[PDB]
């Protein structure tokens, strides 16, 4: 694409730049870029490669929830009905939104995930997959939110297959994972208790692991364990 | 809102 | 431009939405597309319109800081030298920053200050003017930096020259243009003792003025009042 | 950084 020109090295390195300075857009398509070079990513890379798009994603995610909001209240009966301009922006965003899904559905399919040897790429690249089709669920209605939902249940479920055979239960990608997929339960396919199970027993059998591990990965995997935490909390 | 990575 | 076929009600309406959703790049576009329907602006549209582009060219000055911090540690003796990359990315934002104040003076150019009567509106679009001047003068080296700073200094002057005869000394717009005039001194033209000498008169003006407000004016007047006093205590 | 409106 616009990177085709642009060495590989000097893409990552300007990733990080854009990081710096808080330029989540430019990170991602740099990133893009990078991918498109067709050679698998490092640890570092994946992790340059998830902060951008979910920076990006992120933002869009807000502005639709504020929009969504304001459409909704603007509906409702016993105050007033101002014509189609909130219904057309949501749409804007949402359909903006679903573009930065559908190009990291992309990426991911084209060909991050089938050359991902090892557990820890090609668990972290079907999270990812899980997370882009959560967030394309998150403003689904049609003939396709049932369809959207499966395609984000199956890469979770065998990122969770993958994670539970070849990674320790302190593992922050298989805590990520769990964490996110517990989330896609409770918020989207409308089950709590498979939600509120797995994030305690992904908590549970990660608390008896933390004795194996040194003061850096324990501080690690603790931060993902109080998330889980949190979230049984606000469930609970 | 519940917390993801 | 791409805005031509949605009505001006519409692009005002969006522009509020898009403050809502804190997507300043959008509202920006939409207050382009309503000025460039070619009517005067309300008092509440020019608020839009400068709210939009101070937080898009915001997130670029503050990108472009940090890039050009990197950029000169870069370039210094006793670590390393490690390719073009930091140089070209601070370049292609810098670029982009130029690319918004252009857009923005254009738009002030053809037509706003023209058209522009009274006082508060008048006074208002020289203020932009020198602030979008000053934004570029931040960034300027070459052949241009005393050219790009004398036209920020000019449309400053003509704005407080109208504002001393117009406008009395607690006029929100009349402060704010003082405040803006006195950094211009202070930061761009290295003229420390004008920027000192500026934000002190407009403050005591301002405070024996303050007898003749409202609540809500006295609330207003005030707000930017300390702002000239943060700046007073940051110089003094 | 001074303030600015
Ligand atoms: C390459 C790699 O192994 N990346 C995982 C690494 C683990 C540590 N870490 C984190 O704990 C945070 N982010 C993520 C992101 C994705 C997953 Cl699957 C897990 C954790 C950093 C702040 C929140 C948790 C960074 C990424
Ligand atoms: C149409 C109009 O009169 N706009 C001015 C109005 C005055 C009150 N106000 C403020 O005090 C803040 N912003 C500005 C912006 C520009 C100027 Cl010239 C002065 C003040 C709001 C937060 C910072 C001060 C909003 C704009
Ligand atoms: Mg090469
Ligand atoms: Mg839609
Ligand atoms: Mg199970
Ligand atoms: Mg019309
Ligand atoms: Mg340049
Ligand atoms: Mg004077």
């Amino acid at each position: 694409g616009a990177m085709g020109s642009m060495e590989r090295a000097s893409l990552i390195q300007k990733a990080k730049l854009a990081e710096q300075a808080e330029r989540y857009e430019d990170m991602a398509a740099f990133m893009k870029g990078a991918v498109e070079k067709g050679e698998e990513l490092s640890c570092e890379e994946r992790n340059l490669l998830s902060v951008a798009y979910k920076n990006v994603v992120g933002g869009q995610r807000a502005a639709w929830r504020v929009l969504s909001s304001i459409e909704q209240k603007s509906n409702e009966e016993g105050s007033e009905e101002k014509g189609p301009e909130v219904r057309e922006y949501r749409e804007k965003v949402e359909t903006e939104l679903q573009g930065v899904c559908d190009t990291v559905l992309g990426l991911l399919d084209s060909h991050l995930i089938k050359e991902a040897g090892d557990a820890e790429s090609r668990v972290f690249y079907l999270k990812m997959k899980g997370d882009y089709y959560r967030y394309l669920a998150e403003v689904a209605t049609g003939d396709d939110k049932k369809r959207i939902i499966d395609s984000a249940r199956s890469a979770y479920q065998e990122a969770m297959d993958i994670s539970k055979k070849e990674m320790p239960p302190t593992n922050p990608i298989r805590l990520g994972l769990a964490l996110n997929f517990s989330v896609f339960h409770y918020e989207i396919a409308n089950s709590p208790e498979e939600a509120i199970s797995l994030a305690k027993t992904t908590f549970d059998e990660a608390m008896a692991d933390l004795h194996t591990l040194s003061e850096d990965s324990y501080k690690d995997s603790t931060l993902i364990m109080q998330l889980l935490r949190d979230n049984l909390t606000l469930w609970t | 809102f519940p917390a993801t990575v």
